[PDB]
């Protein structure tokens, strides 16, 4: 889960319920990759429901 | 039994940020929502140890 951290000049991000640390040492069954495309304002919306 | 209270933002991801507070840096004090109405499992509590 360790992506390259030089990834893009601006980034964000928000892990809420897991926490980042030791991330390798915590696991699950299965993991699902996703691509999307939202406008630089709208990326808040990303969250449970809002 | 032991208490500390600090605020000062640490290197989560090294390259220390010594109060730059950038990418890869994570606030370490977060606070609670606790709305009006919400679910009982997400509202806050009081209490006392003896």
């Amino acid at each position: 889960y360790s992506v390259l951290y030089n990834l893009a000049p601006f980034f964000t991000f928000k892990c809420y319920g897991v926490s980042p640390t030791k991330l390798n040492d915590l696991c699950f069954t299965n993991v699902y990759a996703d691509s999307f495309v939202i406008r630089g304002d709208e990326v808040r919306q990303i969250a449970p429901g809002q | 039994f032991e208490r500390d209270i600090s605020t000062e933002i640490y290197q989560a991801g090294n390259k220390p940020c010594n109060g730059v507070a950038g990418f890869n840096c994570y606030f370490p004090l977060r606070s609670y929502s606790f709305r009006p109405t919400y679910g009982v499992g997400h509202q806050p509590y009081r209490v006392v140890v003896l």
